[PDB]
Parts: C-alpha cells; structure tokens; sequence
C-alpha cells in the first residue's frame, strides 16, 4: 500500500 | 506434496454474460501474480485439487467467491493445519460475494439493470471486413458522485493484484483520483447490456503554483480482451480528455511497466505522426525542442516522451 497519490506500492515479486 | 498448490493456476477468473459461460472453460483466465497473498513462491498449503473460484457478472462484476478442493490435511492426522485461503482472498474483496452458482446466476437474471458510471467521451467499432460481427466499445470518465460506482470499483480494483506486480488500492476519498472506464456493448435477450473491458486512474498532481501533471498510475485491460487495440484507444481518448485543459502541462505516469512504455510509444507516435514539427524534412535535420513544444501543446504529450517519438519516426523515415 502506497502513500498520498500512489497505485503500485506493493510489493515486487522475487522469485 | 500433492498438498502444495501454484495460487497462479489454482485461481480461476470469469466474467460471465451467459449461464453457459459458467462451464466454458476458455471463458477462464487465471492471474500472473499471486505473490502479494501467496508469497514469493506463489503457493498455498494443506489442499490436494485447489480451485479458487472468482467468477465476475461480466458488467457489474457482482461477485461469486468459492474455494473446493479434492481434499485437506487434518492436524491430527498430518499434525498441520492447512492455509488460510480464504481469509487472504477476503482480504481483497469487498464483503457481499455469494458463494454458489445458484445464486449468482439469479443476479445474472438482472445483469440488464447494469449501467456504466460518468461522462461518455468515446464511442468506437471495430467492424468486421468479411460480414462477420462487429464489435462495439465505449469509453467513460467516472467518479464517486456516480450512484454505485464507490462499490464497483472495490470490486474491480482486485484484478490489479493479478495483473500488476506493485499494485496497491488507492485511497478513493482523495479528490485528485480520475478514473476512465471501457464498456463493450452486447446484446442478450433482445436488449442491450455493458460488459467491464478495462481502466484507467490517473492521479492529478499538483504543479506548483497553478497546474497539474495527470499520472497514470494503473492502467488494465482486462485478460480477454488484450491485445484488440482497446489499451491504444483508452490512452488515447485520457490524452484527448485532458488536451481541453490549459491548466495541464502534460501526462505521466507512475512507475510504468516496458509493455506500458510500448504502448505509450505506439499511441503518442500516432498522435504525433502527422503535426507540422515532425514533417519528413523536419525529422532529418534532427531533433528540435519544438517538436516537444507542439507535442506538449496539442497532446500534453511530456517532453521526455516527444524525444521518443522523435527518434521513433526519423527510424520510420530512413531503412
Ligand atoms: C504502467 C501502468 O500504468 S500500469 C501497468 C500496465 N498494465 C499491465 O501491465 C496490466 C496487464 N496488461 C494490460 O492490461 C494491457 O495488456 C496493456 C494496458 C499493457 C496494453 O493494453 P492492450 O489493449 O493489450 O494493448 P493494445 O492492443 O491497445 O496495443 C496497442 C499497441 O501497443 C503496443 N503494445 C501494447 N502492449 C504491448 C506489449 N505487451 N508488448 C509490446 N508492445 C505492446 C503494440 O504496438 C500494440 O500493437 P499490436 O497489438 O499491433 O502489437
Ligand atoms: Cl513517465
């Protein structure tokens, strides 16, 4: 979950 | 062993239109990430024959959330307890699902009801060459004033986990979020009906002291309808949209992803292709700060992005 105005604040995926 | 389950293929997505869409198994798309839940390793433990049922009425996304499988483990025989399934997919779904096809189908039977949120911006076909179908689509700009869009859009927002690897759900009560919708048309029974194709957010960021700069921050076309030209026009109906707007210097986006970039080429290049700045003549004497300028005028097209289109079409050009 991202801060004020942001959609891609998750995490990445490492394999 | 047979107990440890790839959440990437035990999920299975629908959107449905028809009862038989229900046993259709090319209807079903499955997600390319599951690691925000499932873990780096994408698995879920403690089920032999896994299914994740997430099945979506195809306009509204009224939702059907079920999990089967062919068996479990049981603690005292296995000595553990299996995953927690369910409870992490409720963590992304709104409450209010049914749980079985009986009912969802008797919520299909009012599919009809279903009417999409905002303002029209676009409508577009794409016709058939041989006498064939033709399919008809249409682009809309909503926002939390639209009766039931505020619970439509916590339905949808799930397919980001899916489909974007860093998804995150936005914080809806922040007055800078737009949103921009894709309908497809269709027929059933005799009336017309409004089937979800994709999204847009664009985040509309303050510049100091009387501007924005729109950010795309997530953008999706849903699975079975990839790669139809429906992600092309969406970017360029939001560049249209916003081109109306002096107080818009140009359009950004969050984080983008080399598919996202691509598209984004694909469409400004299009936009750009036939404006004065980037004449075959002008191409060949290099680039010229005015072909951002004009990019930027008449598109809000950022100037990092006209640069692109610049050495995009001087390639187009030459051989
Ligand atoms: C970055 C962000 O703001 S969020 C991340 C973007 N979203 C995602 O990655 C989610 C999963 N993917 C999708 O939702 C979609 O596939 C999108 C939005 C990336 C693209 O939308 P689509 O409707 O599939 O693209 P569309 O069919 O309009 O493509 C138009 C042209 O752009 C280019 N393009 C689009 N997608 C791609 C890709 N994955 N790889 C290379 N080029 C692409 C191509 O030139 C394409 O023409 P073609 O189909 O003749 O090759
Ligand atoms: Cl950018």
């Amino acid at each position: 979950k991202g801060g004020k105005g942001l959609g891609k604040g998750g995490a990445k995926r490492h394999r | 062993a047979e107990y440890k389950c790839n959440t990437n293929t035990a999920i299975e997505l629908k959107l449905v239109r028809f009862p038989e869409d229900l046993e259709n198994d090319i209807r079903t798309f499955f997600p390319e990430y599951t690691h925000q839940l499932f873990g780096d390793d994408e698995t879920a433990f403690g089920y032999k024959g896994l299914k994740i049922l997430l099945y979506y009425i195809a306009g509204s996304l009224s939702t059907m959330f079920r999990v089967e499988y062919a068996s479990k483990v049981d603690e005292n025989f296995d000595c553990v307890e299996a995953d927690d399934v369910e409870g992490k997919i409720r963590q992304i779904i709104p409450p209010g699902f049914c749980t079985n096809t009986n009912d969802f189908l008797s919520l299909l039977e009012k599919e009809v009801d279903f009417k999409p949120f905002g303002t029209l911006l676009h409508t577009y076909s794409v016709l058939s060459p041989t006498g064939g179908e033709n399919f008809t689509f249409q682009i809309y700009k909503a926002d939390m004033t639209c009766r039931g869009f505020r619970e439509y859009h916590e339905r949808l927002q799930t397919f980001l986990m899916w489909f974007i690897e860093t998804a995150s759900f936005i914080d809806v009560d922040d007055e800078r979020w737009h949103y921009f919708l894709v309908f497809e048309k269709y027929n059933k029974d005799g009336a017309t009906l409004f089937a979800t194709v994709g999204y847009m957010t664009v985040y509309n960021y303050y510049v100091y002291p009387d501007k924005t700069r729109p950010r795309v921050s997530q953008m999706l076309i849903l699975t079975p309808f990839q790669g139809q030209g429906h992600g092309a026009q969406l970017l360029e109906t939001v560049h249209r949209y916003y081109t109306e707007f002096p107080t818009v210097l140009d359009i950004t986006a969050e984080d983008p992803s080399k598919s996202y970039v691509k598209l984004r080429d694909f469409v400004l290049v299009k936009l750009c292709q036939d404006l004065p700045c980037f004449s075959r003549e002008k191409l060949m004497q290099g680039f010229n700060e005015d072909m951002a300028i004009e990019a930027q005028q008449k598109f809000k097209i950022n100037k990092q992005h006209a640069r692109r289109v610049y050495e995009i079409l001087r390639l187009l050009v030459t051989d």
